[PDB]
């Protein structure tokens, strides 16, 4: 079934391999050479994880957890129930995820729309890479990556994190959650500012992008525009995301002490540092 | 063992629940029923009802619009089934970049313009919006217009700009018959010598559908313009060698 | 080389714009500002103009009171030098009353007493800010969208400020007002009520917070990628649906089966948005009033 608009956009093209031959949909889902690898992808990881689910003896999906190797198999491979399905399924799930960008950049080609939605996935799968390839390819050992289960890899993340003290103090990390505050922010106002002007009060004829414009400059004296919205909720969920990837990307590696020590140079510095009073002297 | 806190969570996924329910319906106001290849009702329109009819009170006079409402493309579609089963394309039965189909399509909007909240054009040619000038980068006025087949199309020989918002939106380009069509900004790279369109090869850009004033363009010709010239990414490409 | 519209190639400058009027009083309405070229790489370049008014100017300086309490208890904090001043000025932090003085005002004001001071500026400064924010669109004849959303955000504030230290007994419960020591605060609450991370309305905060990133993402590379056929222009893509929200909303039904509407995702973002601090808010208000310890919480409720 289609939307009453949609026939005209379901030409043949667009398909960056396989020519026609999986130029096709399934209901609302177009399909592509990349969904058919989507599919496969997915397909083989959920089968793994059910084989590891077996392997542990619960169908509950609040128990299962599938484990990356013990730090002891470095950078080798495991045995299926020792980290390998981990292993496999972390394959899959990235091969899944990179099909599922391209199978997106087919469906920008088809539409003849811009490249910013795969291209913003983008972000979130080198996310998803640095905690189970970069980072513990460059620590030495894949179990450094977090376990795929529902409680485990938040137990994996607090472990992470106090590793390195309060993983506040790492100032990569302030500056993603910054930007993840900003974005919620951002996009609390924006989707505010919107409906505000399509349904205005009652008795009133809907608003335009000038009330819109000028609401936000007598809030705070300036308005970005309708499409500098955009830019900026894109560049900050994106600059979050590469703030995130960036500081995970170098604790471990480059830095090992607790993070509040960063700033210390700050504190200690000869000028100062043996000044009596405040808090650092 | 149920308290205060289970009470509150359960309550709040029982809230989360009916949220999404009321954001998708809100979501159908456009495009719902969903239709069958031939455009007849589709038989499974999902788990979600249609939503209610809202109301928008246009400004300037130009009426109101109730969602959802009776849908029609009100254009013609020059497109055939390629299957008698659901899930394959349709082909264009023509030329698909003139008859606004795949990526070159437009929508039946208005034939008027868009207009700003005092009512005037919000879209103007910059030799019509006294003061309005190139205030940084490459000012593109009198540089050639070239196609993916690196050859010239013509001359830029305005900027339209909106005025509210002030961004340039579209160039206007001069052809060798002395004519212009607009070309969308978002689909040009300014250059130090040259504008470069990748979408159209120059021989395409007659083809760009035309707007009836000289100082105004409608939400219709916009449509037409800027589907044409995306459309040619996909039906231009066997030129882009 | 294809164009990205992520900044703009030409820039183009007109005479300022002033704005609606309808109901606003523009006898509170400043001149308008000077222009920004470089903001005009990313959005709109024109500053200006802002609206004052009598709650502005309230919320102003009770905001600028509240920022001064806590600069005067700094440079106290640093016997007044100034190279110690910068020196720890992360570090300097005015603390609420000590459990002791339980929700009294009586504590001395170099103990407590000036944190409720600065409470109190800030208490008026985000309220008068609040009612800012609904008369700007009363005045503009707009929906009240923008104050609803932010009243979200100060119900997280007030409840870990004022409402969940009022429940508690004492103002000591309250986070106080420094850049590093708010951040052990938030450390120390997690670990005094047993791991915030098996607080469930915590885990849908996270949740909030993670897919309005991902949403803004979505939505603001989607609109930028109908940019080519005036995507940005909401308001009229409402009114009068074009190619630009049709393809919008094509592309997410080929990849997910499901699609927006130009209007109807304003309304997925500000909901996505608004439920970050809303469940936020319950959580901590829960925490140590009704819950002690989340984690053994969660394991006698299933977790
Ligand atoms: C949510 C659980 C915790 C908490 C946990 C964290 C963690 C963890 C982090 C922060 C971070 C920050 N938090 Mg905190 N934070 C809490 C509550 C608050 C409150 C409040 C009213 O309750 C305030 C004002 C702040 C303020 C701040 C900023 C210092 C910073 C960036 C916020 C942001 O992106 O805003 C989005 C809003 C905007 C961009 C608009 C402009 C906001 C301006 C910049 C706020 C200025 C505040 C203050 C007066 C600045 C003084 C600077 C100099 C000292 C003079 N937090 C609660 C108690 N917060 C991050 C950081 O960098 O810490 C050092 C960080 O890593
Ligand atoms: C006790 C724990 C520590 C701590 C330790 C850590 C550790 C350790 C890490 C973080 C990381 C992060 N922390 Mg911290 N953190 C703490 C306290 C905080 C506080 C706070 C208010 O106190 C905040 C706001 C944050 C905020 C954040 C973010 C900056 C970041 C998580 C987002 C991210 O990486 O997304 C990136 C997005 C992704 C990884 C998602 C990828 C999605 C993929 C591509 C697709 C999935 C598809 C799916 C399988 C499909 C399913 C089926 C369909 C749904 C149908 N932390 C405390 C102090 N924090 C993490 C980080 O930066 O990671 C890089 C991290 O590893
Ligand atoms: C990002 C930094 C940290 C991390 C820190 C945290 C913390 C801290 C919390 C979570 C929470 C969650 N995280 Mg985690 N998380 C990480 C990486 C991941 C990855 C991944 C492939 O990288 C996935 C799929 C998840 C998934 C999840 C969900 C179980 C849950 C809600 C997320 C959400 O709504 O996000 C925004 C996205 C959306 C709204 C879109 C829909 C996403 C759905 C819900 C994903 C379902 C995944 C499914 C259960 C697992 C795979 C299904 C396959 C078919 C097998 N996390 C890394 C290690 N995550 C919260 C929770 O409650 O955990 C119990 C929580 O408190
Ligand atoms: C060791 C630390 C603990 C922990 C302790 C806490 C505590 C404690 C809290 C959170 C809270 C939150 N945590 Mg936690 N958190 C942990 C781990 C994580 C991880 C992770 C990757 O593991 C993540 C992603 C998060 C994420 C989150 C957020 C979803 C949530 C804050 C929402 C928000 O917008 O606040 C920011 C928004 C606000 C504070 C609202 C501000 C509104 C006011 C009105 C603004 C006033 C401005 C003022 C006047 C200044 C103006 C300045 C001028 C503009 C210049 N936490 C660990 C387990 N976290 C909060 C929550 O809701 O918990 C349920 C909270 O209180
Ligand atoms: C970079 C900014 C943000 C971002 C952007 C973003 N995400 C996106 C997109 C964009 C622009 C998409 O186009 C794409 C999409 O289609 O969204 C609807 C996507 C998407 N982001 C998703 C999730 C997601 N995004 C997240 C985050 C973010 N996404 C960032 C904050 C998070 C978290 C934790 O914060 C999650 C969970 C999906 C809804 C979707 C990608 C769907 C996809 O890849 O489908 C193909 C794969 C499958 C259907 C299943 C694969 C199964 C695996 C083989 C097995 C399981 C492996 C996994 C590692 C197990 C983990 C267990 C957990 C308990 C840890
Ligand atoms: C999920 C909901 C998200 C959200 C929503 C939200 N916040 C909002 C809104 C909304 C919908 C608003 O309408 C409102 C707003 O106006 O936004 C533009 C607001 C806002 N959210 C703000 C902050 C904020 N929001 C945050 C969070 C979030 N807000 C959530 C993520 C955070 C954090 C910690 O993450 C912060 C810091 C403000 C920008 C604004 C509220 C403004 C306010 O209440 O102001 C009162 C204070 C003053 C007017 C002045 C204070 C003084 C300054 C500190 C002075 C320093 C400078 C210098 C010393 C001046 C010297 C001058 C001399 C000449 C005297
Ligand atoms: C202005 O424009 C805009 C729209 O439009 C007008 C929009 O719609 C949207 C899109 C945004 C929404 C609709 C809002 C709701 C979105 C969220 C809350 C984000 C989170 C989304 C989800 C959790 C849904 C995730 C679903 C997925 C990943 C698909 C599930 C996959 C299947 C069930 C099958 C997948 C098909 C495959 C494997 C490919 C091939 C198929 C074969 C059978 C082979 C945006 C951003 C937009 O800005
Ligand atoms: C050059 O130096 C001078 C002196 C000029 C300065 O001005 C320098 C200034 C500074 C250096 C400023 C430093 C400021 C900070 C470090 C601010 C940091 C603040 C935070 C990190 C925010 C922490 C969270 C704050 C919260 C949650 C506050 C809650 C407030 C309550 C909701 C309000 C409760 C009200 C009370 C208790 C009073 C009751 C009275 C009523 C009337 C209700
Ligand atoms: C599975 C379906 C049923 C689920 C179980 C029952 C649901 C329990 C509670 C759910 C209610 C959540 C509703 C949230 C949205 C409320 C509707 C709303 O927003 O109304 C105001 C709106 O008109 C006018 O807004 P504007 O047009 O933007 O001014
Ligand atoms: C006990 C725990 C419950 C929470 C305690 C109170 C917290 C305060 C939070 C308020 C609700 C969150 C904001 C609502 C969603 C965003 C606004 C919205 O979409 O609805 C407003 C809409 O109609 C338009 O308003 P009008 O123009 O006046 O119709
Ligand atoms: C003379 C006064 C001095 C000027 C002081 C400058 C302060 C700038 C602060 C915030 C801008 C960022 C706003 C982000 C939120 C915008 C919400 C939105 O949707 O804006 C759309 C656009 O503004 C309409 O369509
Ligand atoms: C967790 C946020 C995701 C909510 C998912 C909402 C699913 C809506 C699916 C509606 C199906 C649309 N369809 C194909 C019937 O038209
Ligand atoms: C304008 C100031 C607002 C005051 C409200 C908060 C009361 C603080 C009381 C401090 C007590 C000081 N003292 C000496 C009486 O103990
Ligand atoms: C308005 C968008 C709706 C999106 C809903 C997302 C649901 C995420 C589920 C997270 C689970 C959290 N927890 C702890 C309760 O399990
Ligand atoms: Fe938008």
């Amino acid at each position: 079934a289609l939307l009453s608009f949609e026939r005209k956009y379901r030409v043949p093209g667009g398909t960056l391999v396989g020519g026609n031959l999986f130029d096709f949909w399934v209901g609302p889902f177009y399909v592509g050479f990349f969904g058919v690898a989507t599919f496969f992808f997915a397909a083989l990881g959920i089968i793994l994880i059910a084989w590891s689910a077996v392997l542990q003896g619960t169908w509950n999906p609040q128990l299962i957890s599938v484990y990356p190797p013990a730090l002891e198999y470095g950078l080798g491979g495991a045995p299926l129930a020792k980290g390998g399905l981990w292993q496999i399924i972390t394959i899959c799930a990235t091969g899944a995820f990179v099909s599922w960008a391209l199978r997106e950049v087919e469906i920008c080609r088809k539409l003849g729309i811009g490249y910013h939605i795969p291209f913003a996935f983008a972000f979130a799968i080198l996310a998803y890479l640095t905690l189970v390839l970069f980072r513990p390819v460059m620590m030495g050992a894949w179990g450094y990556a977090f376990p795929y289960g529902i409680w485990t890899h938040l137990d994996w993340v607090s472990n992470t994190g106090y590793t390195y003290g309060n993983f506040h103090y790492n100032p990569a990390h302030m500056i993603a959650i910054t930007f993840f505050f900003t974005n919620a922010l951002a996009l609390a106002l924006h989707g505010a500012l919107v409906l505000s002007a399509a349904n205005p009060e009652k008795g009133k004829e809907m608003r335009t992008p000038d009330h819109e414009d000028t609401f936000f400059r007598d809030l705070v004296g300036y308005s970005i525009g309708t499409l500098g919205i955009h830019r900026l909720g894109l560049l900050l969920s994106l600059s979050a995301v590469f703030f995130s990837a960036l500081c995970m990307i170098i604790t471990g590696t480059i830095w090992f002490d607790q993070w509040v020590d960063w700033w210390q140079w700050w504190v200690k510095l000869p000028w100062w540092a043996n000044i009596p009073g405040g808090i650092n002297g | 063992n149920f308290d205060l806190a289970s009470l509150a969570i359960y309550s709040f996924w029982i809230f989360l629940a009916g949220l999404i329910y009321y954001l998708q319906t809100e979501n159908m106001r456009e495009g719902y029923p969903l239709e069958n290849e031939d455009g007849t009702p589709a038989a499974n329109q999902g788990p979600f009802p249609l939503p209610k009819p809202k109301t928008f009170i246009l400004p300037h006079g130009r009426g109101t619009l109730t969602v959802p409402g009776p849908e029609s493309e009100d254009r013609p579609i020059a497109l055939a089934r390629t299957a008698v089963s659901e899930g394959f394309p349709h082909a264009p039965t023509g030329d698909p970049m003139k008859d606004g189909v795949g990526p070159a399509s437009w929508v039946a909007r208005r034939d008027l313009p868009e207009l700003d909240g005092h009512g005037h054009n919000k879209i103007k040619p910059m030799k019509a919006a006294a003061g309005f000038h190139v205030s940084a980068g490459k000012n593109p006025i009198g540089l050639p217009v070239r196609g993916c087949d690196l050859e010239i199309a013509g001359k830029v020989v305005d900027i339209w700009v909106d005025i509210p918002e002030q961004m340039a939106r579209f160039l206007e380009v001069e052809l060798k018959d002395g004519s212009t069509r607009l070309l969308p900004m978002q689909m040009v790279k300014v250059q130090s010598n040259r504008v470069h369109v990748n979408a159209l090869s120059s021989d395409l850009f007659a083809g760009i559908p035309t707007i009836k004033s000289p100082t105004e363009v409608t939400l219709l010709e916009e449509d037409k313009i800027c589907g044409y010239v995306a459309g040619g990414l996909m039906y231009a490409a066997p030129k882009r060698k | 080389a294809e164009y990205q519209n992520i900044f703009t190639q030409v820039q183009v400058r007109g005479p300022a714009d002033l704005g609606m009027t309808e109901d606003v009083n523009l006898a509170n309405r400043s001149g308008v500002g000077p222009f920004s070229t470089l903001l005009g790489w990313f959005g709109n370049a024109q500053l200006g103009p802002i609206y004052l008014g009598s709650l502005g100017v309230l919320s102003l300086f009770s905001g600028l009171m509240w920022f001064f309490t806590i600069g005067i208890w700094f440079w106290y904090q640093a016997g007044w030098n100034p190279a110690v001043f910068l020196r720890d000025l992360f570090f300097f932090s005015l603390e609420p009353p000590a459990p002791e003085y339980g929700l009294s005002f009586a504590a001395p004001l170099k103990e407590g007493g000036l944190w409720l001071i600065a409470s109190f500026f800030m208490f008026v400064a985000v309220w008068s800010w609040w009612g800012r924010t609904y008369l700007r669109a009363q005045a503009l004849g707009m929906g009240k969208h923008t104050a609803w959303a932010f009243l979200s955000a100060i119900w997280l504030w007030m409840v870990l400020g004022f409402i969940r230290p009022i429940l508690m007994g004492s103002w000591s419960e309250a986070v106080p007002y420094g850049i590093f020591s708010h951040l052990d605060w938030t450390n120390n609450f997690s670990l005094v009520h047993g791991n915030l991370h098996y607080n469930p309305f915590h885990g849908l905060s996270i949740a909030f917070l993670y897919g309005s990133a991902l949403l803004f993402a979505m939505h603001g590379a989607t609109i930028l990628a109908v940019s080519r056929f005036g995507g940005e222009r909401e308001l009229e893509q409402i009114a009068d649906r074009g190619t630009a929200a049709e393809r919008a909303a094509l592309f997410w039904r080929w990849t997910m089966g499901f699609n927006a509407t130009m209007e109807g995702i304003h309304r997925w973002a500000i909901w996505m948005a608004v439920l970050v601090t809303l469940t936020g808010g319950i959580g901590i208000l829960l925490s140590g009033t009704v819950v002690d310890n989340w984690y053994v919480w969660g394991q006698n409720h299933g977790m």
